[PDB]
């Protein structure tokens, strides 16, 4: 159901946002959770580009430079 | 920091935090003078306590502020934030180079634009007025250049202007639901401090006159200006997002005005002449030779690119009426005057809009619709169309219908008097007559309303669909339905129990009518339940869009062609009848999984 | 007919009559708080019952006693008008006499001393106003009456959604009026629960232990008792003949010779009619039977003293042997039916852990407070205190009268605690309901549903007040010494006092007065709310309580409510409604006795009416009153149907009584949706007043009463002639009848001028009587805002027509002319209190000097030498109103800052400019200038000025008073001795004052020369303390907050026009936004030439379906043509008669109507004073369900030579063409809402920011920018548009750097951003990393 | 937990000093 599957998603912040933080801090705190941003929610909140529209060209050319060298 | 009168005011943590302090601090002491067990341990789960509550308060005991009866907030509070799920990202956050109103209307405008207060726009656009103003050089620096604007010297209102011209300002109303709940707009200088909105778009804001106020924001870096100017903007959304209809669809005023332009009577001035083009139609009709509606033989010259890229043309003697005739001249190109000839109601005036889009692209359709709003405001304005207490028509017959109804109610008392039918049996059965009546005066007034005037041409009579006005706004498209008018003429329902029960004797009067002190009251309670409902399944749709966006969001048109040959087989809906919806509309605008057949192959 | 009456009278259409006529609308609010603040003799709601529920106070066990003597409310420190400018509470002195008693020690009581401590001072308790509204901190607040569920006892159902097995639960509710709650209710096992309050629950026979009830007793009180005789050998029973009905026979059952029934057979009624009627009381039973039946009582064995079986359980074949055997010859046995009773309390004590009282004692103890281990004194204690004590428990009148109405007692009163009986019943009823016998009540019947009001509730706060007293008074005797102290010593004033104060202050019931207005005023006062302390929640209660009930008819109105997020839980009271003697709402009907309609009126609660037959306010009766027709619509119990003729117990009062004081001024109502209409009165409270009073044209008849009622106009006492007429003051010379014997007297009405509302509107007085004019008792006097000539105007009228105008009023544009603003009609007046306050600060005190830093004399202009504004000079945005400076000390400038003042030579000085100016782009004249100083700092010049000038004033208005007042007096005074000594040329001779020694023949006139001495000796000494007291009110340095040296506020009025963008609306819920202002000449104008004023969009019409917005169009139109005709024949100046004849021809109008009229009015002043008031337009009065009929209005329309269709041709302004189609013109009352567009005009280009998070917020007024929320962030996310999002939050806003990088470049013209980080999660950053969290920013 | 309640228990423990005791104890310090 689309509440359930919103559940899952691999940014820590955007699950912060509309879950209930205190389980998403710790529960990603264990684990070391490295949030790569790449979505939507997060990067508003860290307040960037958004990895669409007009970003999307950017997000693109980043991206790539990631995972690379 | 501290307050006028010298009170000062503080965030909660430092009161937690200078427990913790104070309790740790206390333990350390305890262990130099080796104070005993029962005691170092005491000091200990109170020093657990305090950070407890400093971290996160709540999970034990709730410690409670100073003096202050309301707990204090500690660092995990910080960060839940509150209205539900909100870190300050989502609930919003104020934003400068911004403001906002009561928004008018503005008739004269094009679509593109919108009025802009003068004063809003001067404090708007504070510091780009000062750059314009010293690069030409009319304020030596800075800080007179504040001057000036403060004084609001004359030169600066021209600047102003030139700082305006392309410079788009995006405007939003209150509940942005679609993406079209902001759009960017040229600003025009207005006096006044009413912001003033192109109706075309007061639809897909969903913005009524009533005092609704919009606010303004100015996008600012260059990005914005052309992100503004090529998506934002109005005339690049002219389409619904949810489906491809057109959402600029004039409203009511403008939809009246053509109806009562293209719409014919029977004998009118001017009926029968003949003329060679649409300019000397209105030539005709402004002189007052002939009326707007009257049927006429014109010569017009339509237009098909159904060539390769190319317009033919075709002039004819097409069978018309006056006011379609003056209407073509709008009509661009390419477009029949096949289009124009019926009696132009609201959904064929939003095809006409839609086949121009899809045949001659995008500027055209935009150019057509400003003028189709001016033409139809005007000419609603020359009609005088108006609504008068003799307008709406009570039909002849309804006291014989209720009365008639008033039997049958009687009989089947006798009946269950008698015993013949059972308790529940008789409710359904006192309803059922008493839904049929109702139909029957709608469906009774509806027929003398709709067509009873009835005209004479050169022999005794004939007759028409009426011109009395109120038809002509339920017919058109403008407003009302034959639901509402129901209850205007013919009498208004069955009104409901608050239990959900429905109520055994209608309303048998009306509007048109006084509904005494009984109906009145009965009337409210679905009034009552109305608003609550309406604001309730406000409510609910906020939420689930909430829930949608959730689930969705990050997904984006990433590829090209993923080059899946997968897909879906498409039928119309046909729902045990013919066609709730047909297999055109599901298809537009996909792409086929598979070449298709005709009934033979190898085609 | 009375003296405003010949002035204008109102046509008035509708028939039937009107028996009762509405009460003052203000009642509630006014006998309310007359209750509070009384004193009563015994224990009726006021301060008296307060003090005597907690007094007498009694040391612990010390005998040491404080008791209550008696309490007094001092004069106001201020009174009402200096309340508001100072800031403060309108509020009088509460002086409490005590007396204390000291029991001598190891008592037989008596006293070793008692001081009576002269009323110790307790609190400030805020007064009521003359009208019904209180000033608590300069500001009018109104407090709403609270509807709430009434004290007692309350059976409920809560089927469906529980356990989603249906079987519903019943459950019953105690609620005391103070003090915990009890609750009961069932389970899907039908186990008897408890919970108290909204505690855990417990199993419910617990409590009954602990009233001391042992197993035994539980089991004899719920349950019959089922006697078994062993008799003979084995096993008889004894047999209640109607024990056998609903169950089948489980063997052979015979009996007396004869065999009643076999076995398998089920026993019926002829059974029972054979058994009854053969009277058979005892049977022979099998010893099979007794295996399940559970035992009442205990059942030991005689011989062995061993217990053979507790009470309450289940016996067996061999139990039975065993007890048996012990020589007993009886066994009780319980009565268990599944359908008819129940086995419910058995199965409830099989859950209970608990055995003894003090065991049930302790589980509850530890229940209520759990965690602490429990005591004997413990449990023992609380229990007793929750529900027994007279002091934590009341259900007070209504809760004991409810309670024992439930449980269908006699008595309607008695104890206000609960006994074991109470409980008792209440549990045995809520078994007889679940048994089948009763049914549940429902919480929305207004026989539940109890109003308060203010009076009711500053008594139970003040309550409060004074138990948080009593801990500490007996704090105090704890310790004390015998002669030292005294009741002041111990009992303080702030905690009463900012008791009370928080409550008429912030209070969910306490609220602002928005915008000044008489119908909203009056129409708070009668408000109702089910919300705030003791009632419901808007999340808490759904839709059906908020809907509307039958037992509203009459009580509340159905509607008026507003519409948002509380939907009914505020209605409105209705016209005749009237709160019960005990608190319910009861309303007006007429007795029906027999055949004929009588006129006692009688007053019906909810349940009252319940159960008579209730005509209908609209009927036909005739001559004797017989209902005309043989069958007539009546709503007798919760339903409407045809009734006989003579059936009908009661019928209305009137056709007005559903509605409320707002609904029944929307004329034509019958003809508008209940939608509309309710947004029409939700609209028609937002009425800003006018300039010019208009009238309404087209009406309904309460805008007499709404005048009056509310105290905005000002109303003559007594009767008698009018001496003297300013437009200041009024003075009315009294007539002998209405006159009191003695101070003879003249009643003198001081009139309010141009003054503040509560922000910003101005109310001001306009006399509407002329110089020695005879004035009836009770006849308007003067006109207040919004009020004409004694009716209520909340606008102005107005010409309107009909059509799209080329889209200007596109959806509710309004399209206005030119006319209207230049008429000014529309104009409206504000008066805005600015202040300018001299802090202190650590620096140093702040000077209001006029020597102000880097200003010209220009600007200095506008101000005295003192830096204050003068009184009258009309400013605009930027004039400073009060020169302030504020010490700030070594400025610390920068070298090239240091560098221009060289240059320029400029001082730079060791003051900062603080002074008041006014805001950008308001602008208007001053009105006043007030100054407050703290106590010891001399007062500067100006200030002085002030103080004289109001000096001054003083003695000039307290002399006046006097010198009317005497003349009034000595005048009384000539009339005596003329009789008995009368010399007319001989007695005005002498000096006036000299009269006082004439004597007189033996009689009581020499004793009546006598009265008026007294009094005016009196008087003349009144006149010197009252002086004296205002002089000391003057100059008495004004209280400050704290650091605060001086403070001066500007009164500044502005007048407003209209513009577009003004919201407006007429009473038919019909909103509209100006859109164009046009000029005369493109006003639509019919072949007459007249404009139209305003011209409306019909396509709002048919959807929104409020026809009655038509119909007082037209009829509207029709009035104003009478008005036109008259305008002529006044122009012609034909005379009396010609007009006499024309008036009556249009008060009569063809037939029954209820109006009358004249020809006994004189025929020459009075006529002709009439007709100059209709040339305007003929009133017109539409009663709401009553109302006028098309027939009428083109009746009326045929008078006027207009037009029956009410549409007439009209030609465009602009060509000059004429219009197609007929458009209808007539005349609407229109409304300006304050809503007006230049206050909701805001913008910002960069403001000042947050502190905690640099955010755009507002602190000068300079707007806080527009909040950009979620949604709106969605949207730009769905347009590509990344850039002008990442914009919107960092640089437009949150980040502290890019913003300032950010508006460089705007000037420099570069168009760029170089964002860097939003702030605000630059802070959760460090709010994560505060916690013990690492988080850390990666990568590159 | 709310430590008042798990130390008033946990000192409860602890009786109270007879008169004689108070010197014993003081005795020996
Ligand atoms: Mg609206």
């Amino acid at each position: 159901g689309i509440t359930k599957a919103s559940l899952a998603t691999e940014s820590f912040i955007s699950a912060a946002s509309f879950q209930e933080t205190t389980r998403v801090l710790t529960e990603a705190a264990v684990a070391g959770k490295r949030d790569e941003l790449r979505g939507l929610k997060e990067n508003v909140i860290v307040g960037r580009l958004i990895p669409a529209g007009t970003g999307y060209a950017y997000h693109q050319d980043r991206m790539r430079r990631r995972a690379a060298g | 920091v501290p307050l006028d009168g010298g009170r000062f005011a503080t965030s909660d943590l430092n009161d937690l935090y200078r427990r913790v302090i104070n309790r740790n601090n206390r333990l350390k002491r305890l262990l130099d003078l080796a104070a005993p067990d029962i005691i170092v341990r005491n000091e200990k789960r109170m020093l657990q306590e305090a950070v407890d509550a400093l971290l996160d308060n709540g999970r034990r005991g709730r410690a409670i502020t100073g003096s202050n009866k309301r707990p204090l907030k500690s660092l995990a509070d910080m960060i839940k934030g509150k209205q539900g799920r909100f870190r300050q990202n989502l609930l919003g956050k104020r934003v400068d180079y911004s403001g906002r109103s009561v928004i008018t209307v503005g008739p004269y405008l094009r679509l593109h634009q919108c009025g802009l207060p003068k004063k809003m726009a001067l404090e708007l656009f504070k510091p780009f007025i000062y750059g314009k103003l010293e690069l030409r050089g009319l304020a030596t620096t800075i800080k007179a250049a504040k001057k000036m604007v403060e004084r609001e010297e004359a030169v600066v209102w021209d600047i102003l202007d030139e700082v305006i011209r392309e410079h788009p300002v995006l405007l939003n109303r209150a509940p942005t639901l679609h993406r079209l709940g902001i759009q960017a707009f040229e600003p025009v200088l207005i006096e006044g401090k009413a912001i003033q909105l192109h109706p075309l778009v007061c639809a897909a804001y969903n913005a009524d006159f009533d005092g609704d106020q919009m606010a303004v924001h100015v996008p600012l870096t260059l990005e914005a200006q052309l992100e503004a100017r090529a998506l934002m903007m109005s005339t690049n959304n002219i389409l619904s997002p949810a489906n491809g209809e057109p959402i600029i669809v004039p409203s009511q005023d403008v939809v009246l005005g053509l109806y009562y332009m293209t719409r014919d009577c029977v004998n009118a001035k001017g009926e029968g002449m003949v003329l060679t083009g649409p300019k000397e139609a209105e030539r005709l009709y402004r002189s007052g030779l002939a009326s707007l509606h009257a049927r006429v033989k014109v010569r017009i010259t339509e237009y098909e690119k159904d060539a390769n890229g190319e317009l033919v043309a075709k002039t004819s003697l097409k069978d018309t009426t006056v006011g379609r005739a003056i209407l073509w001249m709008i009509v661009p190109k390419g477009l029949p005057y096949s289009i124009v000839n019926q009696a132009l109601g609201k959904k064929a005036i939003s095809k006409m809009l839609n086949t121009c889009y899809r045949i001659l692209g995008l500027k055209p359709t935009v150019i057509f619709a400003d003028q189709i709003m001016y033409t139809g405001f005007a000419y609603a304005a020359r009609s005088g169309a108006s609504v008068g207490i003799d307008d709406m028509v009570i039909p002849e017959k309804k006291h014989e219908i209720i009365s008639e109804a008033e039997a049958e109610v009687a009989e089947i008392q006798e009946q269950f008097q008698s015993g013949l039918v059972t308790a529940g049996e008789r409710y359904n059965k006192v309803i059922d007559i008493w839904a049929a009546a109702n139909d029957r005066v709608s469906k009774a007034m509806m027929d003398n309303l709709q067509t009873e005037t009835v005209i004479n041409r050169d022999g005794q009579e004939e007759k028409q669909v009426s011109f009395n006005s109120i038809y002509m706004m339920a017919d058109s498209g403008a407003r009302g339905s034959a639901a509402q008018i129901r209850q205007l003429a013919g009498m208004r329902g069955l009104m409901a129990k608050p239990d959900g029960s429905i109520i055994e004797t209608p309303i048998t009067a009306n509007f048109r009518e006084g509904l005494n002190v009984l109906q009145y009251f009965i009337s409210t309670h679905g009034a009552r339940k109305g608003l609550a409902d309406t604001a309730l399944k406000t409510a609910n749709s906020g939420y689930l869009t909430r829930r949608l966006v959730d689930v969705a969001q990050d997904l984006v048109v990433t590829e090209d062609d993923c080059g899946t040959h997968e897909g879906i087989m498409m039928t119309p809906v046909i729902e045990g009848g013919d066609v709730k919806e047909p297999l055109r509309d599901r298809v537009l605008g996909r792409v086929t999984a598979e070449d298709v057949l005709k009934p033979g192959t190898a085609d | 007919y009375s003296y405003t009456e010949k002035k204008r009278i109102r046509k008035d259409f509708g028939k039937r009559p009107q028996v009762l006529d509405v009460p003052y609308l203000l009642s509630i609010q006014l006998d309310s708080f007359q209750k509070f603040i009384e004193q009563d003799p015994e224990g009726q709601y006021g301060l008296e019952a307060a003090f005597r529920s907690v007094f007498p106070i009694q040391s612990y066990s010390g005998n040491s006693e404080l008791q209550y003597v008696s309490y007094r409310l001092g004069e106001p420190v201020f009174d009402v008008q200096e309340c508001q400018i100072r800031g403060v509470t309108y509020s009088a002195p509460l002086r409490v006499k005590l007396r204390l008693v000291i029991y001598e020690r190891e008592a037989p009581e008596g006293t070793v001393k008692d001081i009576k401590e002269q009323e110790v001072y307790m609190g400030e308790i805020p007064l009521m106003t003359d009208n019904g509204t209180f000033v608590i901190n300069g500001t009018e607040r109104v407090i709403v009456s609270q509807l709430h569920r009434s004290p007692g006892v309350f059976f409920d159902s809560d089927k469906g959604k529980t356990h989603s097995s249906g079987k519903v639960l019943y459950n019953a509710r105690i609620i005391p009026y103070r003090g915990s709650w009890l609750d009961f209710e069932f389970d899907p096992k039908d186990n008897l629960f408890v919970r108290i309050d909204r505690r855990r629950k417990l199993p419910a026979t617990i409590i009954l232990r602990a009233l001391n009830y042992t197993t035994e007793q539980i089991l004899d009180l719920f349950f019959e008792k089922v006697i078994f005789e062993i008799r003979d050998n084995k096993l008889q029973m004894e047999l209640v003949p109607e024990r056998l009905r609903g169950e089948t026979a489980s063997f052979d059952i015979e009996a007396n010779g004869k065999v009643y029934v076999e076995k398998g057979r089920r026993i019926t009624a002829r059974h029972i009619r054979q058994l009854e009627k053969d009277d058979v009381k005892l049977i022979e039973v099998p010893v099979e039977y007794i295996a399940g039946k559970v035992v009442a009582k205990d059942y030991i064995d005689e011989s062995t003293g061993e217990l053979i079986c507790a009470a309450n359980m289940e016996l067996s074949l061999d139990l039975l042997a065993k007890l048996s055997q012990s020589g007993h010859k009886r066994i009780e046995t319980l009565f268990t039916n599944d359908l008819d009773h129940g086995p419910y309390i058995s199965e409830t004590l099989r859950v209970d852990p608990t055995n003894d009282r003090l065991s049930a004692l302790v589980e509850i103890y530890r229940m209520m407070r759990p965690g602490e281990p429990p005591t004997r004194e413990a449990a023992e204690s609380l229990f007793e205190n929750l529900f027994f004590s007279e002091d934590r428990y009341d259900l007070s009148a209504v809760g004991r009268m409810k309670f024992n109405r439930s449980l269908l007692r006699e008595e309607i009163e008695g104890s206000g605690i609960l006994s074991k009986d109470d409980i008792i019943d209440v549990m045995k009823k809520l078994i007889d309901i679940r048994n089948g016998k009763g049914e549940v009540d429902d919480i929305d019947h207004l026989g539940n549903r109890r109003i308060r009001s203010v009076g009711e509730m500053a008594e139970n706060q003040f309550r409060v007040g004074l138990v948080r007293v009593e801990r500490a008074v007996k704090e105090r005797l704890s310790l004390g010494d015998l002669d030292t102290l005294m009741p002041q010593d111990m009992i303080n004033a702030k905690p009463i006092s900012a008791a009370v104060k928080e409550f008429f202050g912030s209070s969910q019931l306490s609220q602002f007065m928005d915008q000044n207005n008489p119908l909203s005023e009056i129409t708070y006062k009668r408000r109702i709310s089910a919300l705030g302390p003791g009632g419901l929640t808007r999340e808490r209660a759904g839709f059906e309580v908020r809907d509307v009930h039958p037992t509203h008819y009459g009580r509340v109105c159905p509607i008026e409510t507003p519409e948002g997020p509380n939907i009914g839980l505020i209605n409105s009271l209705s016209v005749y409604a009237q709160t019960n003697e005990y608190g319910f709402l009861e309303t007006p009907y007429r007795k029906v006795t027999d055949g004929v309609v009588t006129d006692e009126i009688h007053y019906l609660s909810a349940i009252e009416e319940g159960n008579y037959v209730i005509a209908q306010a609209n009927s036909n009766l005739d001559e004797e009153g017989h209902f005309v027709e043989d069958l007539v619509t009546c709503r007798s119990k919760g339903e409407s149907s045809l009734f006989s003729r003579d059936q009908v117990d009661y019928m209305d009062v009137s056709t007005q009584q559903v509605v409320s004081v707002g609904a029944s001024l929307i004329p034509f109502l019958e003809h508008d949706d209940a939608n509309r209409a309710l947004m029409g009165a939700n609209m028609q409270r937002q009425a800003v007043p006018t300039l010019r009073a208009d009238k309404p044209l087209v009406g309904t008849g309460m805008e007499r009463a709404v005048a009056v009622d509310s105290g905005v106009t000002a109303v003559a006492k007594r009767g008698g002639v009018v001496q003297y007429v300013d437009a200041s003051r009024i003075v009315i010379k009294v007539n002998e009848d209405e006159m009191y014997p003695g101070e003879a007297g003249i009643d003198i009405y001081n009139l309010t001028k141009y003054t503040r509302s509560n922000q910003n509107t101005c109310i001001n007085q306009m006399p509407c009587v002329s110089l020695g004019e005879p004035v009836e008792r009770g006849d308007v006097l003067a006109d207040g805002p919004s009020t004409d000539l004694g009716e209520l105007a909340l606008g102005q009228n107005m010409r309107v027509a009909f059509m799209p105008w080329n889209g200007y009023n596109f959806e509710d544009s309004i399209l206005v002319s030119e006319r209207v603003v230049q008429e000014d009609r529309f104009t409206t007046i504000h008066i805005q209190e600015l202040a300018c306050v001299s802090r202190d600060t650590k620096l140093g005190p702040e000077e209001i000097t006029a020597d102000i830093p880097n200003v010209g004399e220009a600007a200095l202009s506008k101000l005295d030498e003192s830096g204050i504004v003068y009184i009258g000079a009309e400013v605009t945005g930027g004039d400073i109103l009060v020169g302030k400076v504020t010490p700030k000390g070594e400025t610390q400038l920068t070298p090239e800052e240091k560098l221009l003042r060289a240059i320029f030579g400029e001082k730079a000085s060791d003051v900062k400019d603080s002074s008041l100016r006014v805001p950008n782009g308001v602008s208007g004249t001053v009105i006043d200038v007030q100054v407050f100083t703290r106590d010891g700092v001399e007062k500067d010049k100006r200030a002085l000025e002030i103080e004289e000038m109001q000096l001054k004033q003083a003695k000039k208005d307290l002399s006046e008073e006097l010198q009317i007042l005497e003349a009034g007096l000595f005048s009384r005074i000539r009339a005596v001795l003329v009789a008995g000594g009368v010399e007319a040329e001989k007695l005005d001779k002498l000096p006036r004052d000299r009269w006082l020694e004439l004597g007189l023949t033996d009689e009581e006139k020499q004793n009546q020369l006598e009265q008026l001495a007294e009094q005016y000796d009196e008087l003349k000494h009144e006149f010197e303390k009252k002086l004296e007291a205002k002089r000391r009110k003057i100059t008495q340095g004004d209280d400050l907050a704290p650091g605060v040296l001086k403070i001066v506020k500007v009164y500044l009025a502005v007048k407003r026009r209209i513009q577009p963008g003004d919201k407006m609306a007429g009473r038919h819920g019909n909103k509209g936004v100006i859109s164009k202002i046009n000029p005369i000449e493109d006003m639509p104008y019919d072949e007459n030439g007249t404009p139209v004023d305003i011209v409306l969009n019909p396509l709002g019409v048919p959807s929104r379906m409020n026809i009655g917005q038509i119909l007082e169009t037209h009829l509207g139109m029709a009035a104003k043509g009478i008005g036109d005709k008259i305008n002529a024949m006044l122009k012609q100046q034909q005379e009396v008669a010609k007009l006499r004849e024309f008036i009556q021809r249009a008060y009569d109008l063809g037939a029954d109507v209820r109006q009358k009229v004249d020809l006994s009015t004189f025929s020459d002043e009075e006529v002709m004073r009439l007709a100059e008031n209709l040339r305007k337009g003929m009133p017109i009065a539409t009663p709401v369900f009553d109302g006028a009929k098309e027939a009428e209005i083109k009746e009326l329309l045929k008078l006027g030579d207009l037009p029956t269709s009410g549409q007439i041709r009209l030609y465009d302004g602009r060509t000059g063409e004429q219009f197609e189609r007929p458009v209808t013109v007539g005349y609407m009352y229109m409304l300006k809402l304050n809503h007006l567009v230049d206050d909701k005009m805001h913008a910002r280009s960069t403001g000042s920011y947050s502190l905690v998070t640099q955010q755009p917020l507002g602190g000068k007024a300079q707007f806080g920018g527009q909040r950009f929320g979620e949604m709106e962030v969605w949207a730009l996310e769905a347009y590509g548009a990344a850039y002008t999002l990442q914009e919107m939050l960092t640089v437009k806003s949150d980040d502290v750097n890019g913003r300032t990088k950010m508006y460089k470049n705007i000037v420099d013209g570069n168009h760029q951003m170089e964002p860097g980080m939003p702030e605000s999660f630059n802070v959760l950053l460090k709010e994560i990393r505060s916690l013990g969290i690492n988080i850390e920013l990666e990568d590159e | 937990t709310d430590p008042v309640r798990m130390y008033m228990r946990e000192m409860g423990t602890v009786e109270l000093l007879t008169r004689e005791g108070e010197i014993d104890i003081a005795k020996r310090i």
